[PDB]
């Protein structure tokens, strides 16, 4: 969350300078996820 | 206390008997519900004025005792704590919530400026030097006494003088010297 | 170094304005608890004319009959500058001490404004509140010029001499041999004091320039002169944010339950608002009361303690300082 | 009360008498006056999906979202004969008066002998396996009546599940509030004399349910509506509470009301400093409040709130005399006569640069109304000076001694 | 502070299970919004006590 | 408590009160001094001769 990972914007205002408790659906804090690697064909 | 039972706290009035006359069972249970819920915190709010109320009278009649024990049954040596100036007598009489204090103080009117020293010693080998007792070293040289909340000169003597170490801001005396430093 | 407080903010409020936001309906539901209000705004009114006579109790108490100059030259090797007007002077006011100045720059008070606090607000917050909660933050019965020269000339005050038990004679001593005579009273003996005068002054000096960069956070009476700037903040934050509540209702604001609701749901709505916000009120005014009495028995000390420690010299020890008292000086802080 | 603030001030004592001082009264409050509306020019609501087709049954409910578009409601109200209606934390009348962020129609083919297992405690099979109306948001659901035939296309009949369990009625699925039943694919083979029940080997489901028959009567519909505030910047508005645009250039520093893109109140705007995000058109505080607006002109207009001058009155009762004080705000603000002092700007008041001891009408900052024998006049609080001794310059020192006194009583 | 919790303040009862297990979803808003406002009212009064 | 009779003989008894001498600190003795002659030496204990 340092680098404000996975944020979703609240959608029809926004806000300037300030600190705001928000409830949310975000991402939880030192969550992996699961990775996908798209590769390319035999050449 | 008398004035909040007014406060119909959302209801149609603030009377049980038109709330009783003017709705029905489910109505008037509501409105009964919603004027016992305002009435009991107000009574809770009156609870707590009251007790801070309490305590800070019982910290004051404390305070009246400490007053009463200084002043009235002694002279305080402290000024400005009973009364202004130098407190000589205090009276103590009844009031409708407490204690009325009757402070009788020493209020000086006139002053005039004199010229008086910190001390005095003569020439002697074993100098001995005097300094005044509640009073001042005053002139116009002569050097007589005078007392601290009144200007009278008079002779200095033994019961007004005690002897101190000498200093050198004290008055050399050479001419005329009061009893405590003749020999 | 001691704080004491002798006075809190005065606060009053419009009862109608805060509880309805300047909407007419709200003022229709609310003119069946008009009673309320006027009881609000006479408790309040009544509790700022207490704090103001107090005020100037403690200003009639303080006062001195009899002052010396002390500029440098006059106090002997004894630097006494700090406790007294600058020569030079930046501070606004021109009565106002350097130790006065460092007192009032380092604690954060928000500036409220009495002369243009409107006009500064609509130019460009617990100040700014004041116009849209429906409060106003009351100005001190003295500007703090007269408070400052209050407090300054009782520096310079002359007093009875030692030997002299009494207030009855004014005994025009030098500030040095004053000194002398107070640390003779304490046990020292004069050759002593005859012996050691460069150290006594030197020793003198060092603590007061001590005493000029000491107010930082380790300071415990600085600490308490900024507690109670925050309790003055913290009223005023509670009677600004109570306004948010919206008390059971769909809004906490007038004009969402007018245009979101017919007639019976607005009423209802609006009178749960009006409700919430009118106990709020109470609440409001007997912690006032309180703080009040509060202060008032705190400047009622805080003149036992000026007679005591300023104006004389303290035979009880650990009083007006730890160990043997030799002087005192008092100066002017916020709210005390 | 109303003629001038000393008979308000006599009122709010209830009095014909009150004691003098310097009085707290009514704030001059400024109600709005004027209107910036600014709006897009939006589109039409498609409403035309509801019409095209048959109407669906309760367990197959249909679902249309509107967002940033304009719809006649009238038009549409005027296609149903309203049996009922019922409506949470919102009016209709306000539906049909103000905007919203979003409106959501949940419609489908209802009988109307059945209105009471629509309604809110139901516990019949309707609220159990078929709809539950969702209250988390303003809701409104309307039941009515079609009167004419070729608005919407007759459905066969009203269906609807009377249970869905998988092996034992005491294993029941029920449904969740604004969401589709689990038994919706074997529901969707439909009910009629001969099929009553349906199941499937593979999941085990079963699915039973009723029906109704639809002869030569008026279609019966319900609709299930719910409205969001404050969750977007375009919005949703009825074609009656759409206004004509003006502008906000002639109305600055002045309580306005305005309807900002369907975003109504009432407020001060200045030309501020652009901050916030251009896209999202509102800048709100942390208490959910628009502290700011990106208008479509290319300026950033920050809102404030319509503020109240405080108003002071200064009674003397001895006099009959009264002085007005605007606490904090100088005299043009309000445009003898006014003048600037440190407390404010003070109107009856007369400067004659008068200092006093002791004062009765204390205004602050060492400053005083003094009744005189007439109007009140602007005093200073005195300051006496002491008594300045210079200690002379020997060994001696000259001391004040008392030679006359008295006895004070404090 | 202990006995503040069993005031119902107007609601069926001063728990907020039976609340829940005896009304639907509105009045549940309503009867726990009650609660809510008169607990927090008790705990502005201690604190200031 | 008290009825206001009480209470008055209580602040009464406290004027006539008979205490040590000035020149003797305490509250051990009970000096039969006359008012004058206290008056007399409360002012000269603040520096009257
Ligand atoms: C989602 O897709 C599944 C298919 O994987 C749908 O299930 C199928 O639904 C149809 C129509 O209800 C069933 O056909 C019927 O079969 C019965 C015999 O069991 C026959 O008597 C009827 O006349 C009709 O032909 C089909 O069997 C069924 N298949 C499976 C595997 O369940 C399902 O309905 C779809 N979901 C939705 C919501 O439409
Ligand atoms: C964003 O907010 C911060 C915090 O309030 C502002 O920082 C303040 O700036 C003022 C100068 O006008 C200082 O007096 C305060 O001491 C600062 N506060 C803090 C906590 O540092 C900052 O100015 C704001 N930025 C903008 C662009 O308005
Ligand atoms: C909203 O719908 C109503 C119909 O209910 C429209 O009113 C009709 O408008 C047409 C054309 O202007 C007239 O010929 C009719 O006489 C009107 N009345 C009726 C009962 O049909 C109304 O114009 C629509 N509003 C908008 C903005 O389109
Ligand atoms: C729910 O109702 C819709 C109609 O409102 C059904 O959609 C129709 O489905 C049939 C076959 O599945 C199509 O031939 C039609 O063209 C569809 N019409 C529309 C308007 O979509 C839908 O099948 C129903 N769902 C269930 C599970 O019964
Ligand atoms: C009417 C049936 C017979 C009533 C007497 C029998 C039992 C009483 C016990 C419980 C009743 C609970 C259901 C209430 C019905 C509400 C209507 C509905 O849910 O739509
Ligand atoms: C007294 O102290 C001030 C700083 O507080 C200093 O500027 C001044 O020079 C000092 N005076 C003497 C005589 O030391
Ligand atoms: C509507 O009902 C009338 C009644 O006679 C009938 O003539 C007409 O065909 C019907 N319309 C449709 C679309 O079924
Ligand atoms: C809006 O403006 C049009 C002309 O552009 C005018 O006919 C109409 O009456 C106006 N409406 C209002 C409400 O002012
Ligand atoms: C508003 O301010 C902007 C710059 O912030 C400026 O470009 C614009 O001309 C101003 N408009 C008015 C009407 O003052
Ligand atoms: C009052 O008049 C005097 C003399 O003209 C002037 O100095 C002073 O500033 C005036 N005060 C006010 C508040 O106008
Ligand atoms: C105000 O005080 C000064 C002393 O500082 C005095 O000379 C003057 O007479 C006083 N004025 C009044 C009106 O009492
Ligand atoms: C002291 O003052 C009073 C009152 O003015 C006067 O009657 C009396 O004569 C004065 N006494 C002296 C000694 O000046």
């Amino acid at each position: 969350p340092l680098f404000a990972d996975g944020i979703i914007y609240p959608t029809g205002r926004s806000y300037s300078n300030i600190s705001l408790s928000y409830q949310g659906l975000f991402p939880r804090q030192g969550d992996l996820g699961r990775q996908y690697i798209y590769s390319v064909t035999h050449a | 206390l008398a004035s909040e039972l007014s406060n119909t706290f959302g209801a149609i009035s603030s009377s049980i008997s038109d709330i009783l006359k003017r709705l029905d069972a489910v109505e008037q249970e509501a409105q009964i519900d919603r004027l016992i819920n305002g009435r009991l915190t107000s009574l809770n709010a009156f609870v707590a004025q009251q007790l801070v109320r309490s305590e800070t009278a019982a910290r004051s009649s404390q305070l009246a005792v400490d007053k009463v024990n200084e002043c009235v049954k002694s002279q305080s040596k402290r000024n400005g704590f009973c009364g202004s100036g130098n407190h000589i007598v205090s009276f103590v009489s009844n009031a409708p919530n407490g204690l009325y204090f009757f402070h009788v103080g020493y209020v000086p009117t006139a002053h005039i400026n004199a010229t008086a020293a910190y001390g005095l010693c003569n020439t002697e080998l074993p100098p001995r030097c005097i300094a005044p007792i509640d009073g001042y070293f005053v002139t116009n040289p002569e050097w007589y006494y005078t007392g601290s909340a009144f200007y009278n000169p008079e002779p200095i003597t033994l019961a007004n003088t005690r002897y101190v170490s000498k200093d050198t801001k004290y008055q050399e005396l050479n001419n005329k010297l009061p009893p405590p430093l003749l020999s | 170094q001691e704080f004491i407080q002798t006075t809190i903010q005065k606060v009053t409020v419009d009862c109608k304005q805060y509880v309805c936001n300047g909407f007419e309906k709200c003022e229709q539901l609310l003119r069946e608890y008009g009673q309320f209000c006027a009881k609000i705004n006479q408790a309040l009114h009544g509790a700022n004319l207490r704090q103001d006579e107090s005020v100037s109790n403690l200003f009639s108490n303080i006062k001195t009959q009899a002052t010396q100059p002390l500029d440098a030259g006059l106090t002997g090797d004894f630097n006494l500058t700090l406790l007294q007007v600058p020569k030079v002077v930046t501070s606004q006011y021109s009565y106002r001490s350097a130790i006065e100045d460092l007192l009032f720059n380092k604690v954060t008070i928000a500036d409220p404004g009495y002369m243009q606090g409107y006009d500064e607000c609509m130019k460009q917050d617990l100040i700014c509140a004041q116009f849209v909660a429906g409060y106003k933050v009351l100005p001190p019965l003295y500007d703090p010029n007269m408070e400052s020269m209050y407090t300054t000339s009782l520096t310079g005050a002359i007093l009875g001499a030692a030997w002299t038990a009494g207030a009855s004679s004014f005994a025009a001593i030098p500030f040095a041999q004053s000194v002398f005579y107070r640390m003779n009273g304490i046990g020292i003996t004069q050759q002593v004091l005859s012996e050691n005068q460069k150290q006594i002054a030197n020793k003198f000096n060092q603590a007061l320039g001590a005493m000029q960069t000491g107010f930082t956070t380790t300071n415990l009476a600085f600490a308490k002169v900024q507690e109670a700037v925050n309790a003055n903040a913290q009223a005023l934050s509670k009677l600004a944010s109570e306004l948010s509540n919206t008390f059971g209702a769909i809004s906490s604001s007038i004009s969402d339950i007018l245009k979101r609701l017919d007639a019976v749901e607005q009423e209802a709505q609006i009178d749960r608002l009006i409700n919430g916000r009118l106990t709020s009120l109470n609440a409001f005014v007997a912690q006032q009361l309180v703080r009040s009495e509060t202060a008032a028995r705190s400047s009622q000390l805080a003149v036992d303690k000026v007679n005591e420690c300023v104006k004389s010299q303290s035979k009880r020890n650990g009083f007006c300082g730890s160990g043997n008292h030799i002087v005192s000086f008092v100066s002017n802080a916020p709210n005390g | 009360c109303g003629y001038d603030d000393v008979a308000q001030l006599f009122c709010s004592y209830e009095s014909f008498d009150v004691d003098s001082g310097v009085y707290s009264v009514s704030s001059f409050e400024a109600q709005p006056r004027g209107y910036f509306v600014e709006q897009p020019h939006s589109s039409e609501c498609d409403f035309s999906a509801m019409f095209s087709s048959q109407p669906p049954q309760v367990y197959n409910f249909s679902r249309l979202v509107f967002t940033n578009c304009n719809y006649n409601l009238t038009r549409l109200l005027s296609l149903f004969q309203v049996s009922e209606f019922s409506c949470h934390q919102v009016s209709p009348s306000a539906l049909a008066s103000g905007c919203y962020s979003s409106l959501t129609v949940d419609y489908f083919a209802y009988p109307l002998s059945m209105a009471s297992y629509l309604r809110q405690g139901s516990t019949g099979p309707i609220a159990q396996f078929n709809y539950k109306q969702d209250f988390t948001n303003p809701t409104c659901r309307i039941l009515a009546a079609v009167p004419s035939n070729v608005t919407i296309p007759l459905p066969q009949s009203y269906m609807w599940l009377t249970q869905c369990y998988t092996n034992s009625p005491s294993n029941s699925h029920y449904v969740e509030a604004g969401s589709y039943t689990p038994c919706l694919g074997l529901a969707s083979r439909g009910f009629n004399t001969f099929n009553s029940m349906h199941y499937d080997p593979a999941t085990g489901l079963t699915a039973t349910g009723s029906y109704q028959y639809i002869s030569e009567e008026a279609l019966e519909m319900a609709f299930i509506i719910s409205v969001q505030y404050g969750t977007d910047s375009n919005s949703v508005c009825p074609l009656q509470a759409v206004h004509n645009d003006t502008k906000v250039d002639d109305k600055l520093g002045r309580c306005i009301e305005y309807s900002l893109y369907g975003v109504t109140g009432r407020g001060v705007f200045q030309n501020c400093t652009p901050v916030g995000l251009k896209q999202q058109r509102f800048v709100y505080d942390g208490f959910d409040n628009l502290v700011g607006y990106h208008s479509d002109n290319g300026n950033y207009y920050c809102v404030r709130p319509c503020v109240s001058v405080p108003v002071s009155v200064i009674y003397d009762k001895a006099t009959n005399n009264h002085a007005t004080l605007f606490g904090s705000v100088a005299c043009e603000h309000v445009d003898a006569g006014p003048m600037q002092t440190s407390v404010g700007c003070v109107v009856g008041l007369v400067n004659t640069s008068l200092i006093v001891d002791n004062c009765q009408l204390p205004l602050g900052q060492s400053l005083c109304a003094v009744p005189a024998t007439s109007s009140l006049q602007l005093a200073t609080i005195n300051f006496t000076e002491p008594h300045m001794l210079t200690p002379i310059n020997s060994s001696r020192f000259i001391v004040e001694i008392p030679t006359n006194f008295s006895f004070g009583v404090t």
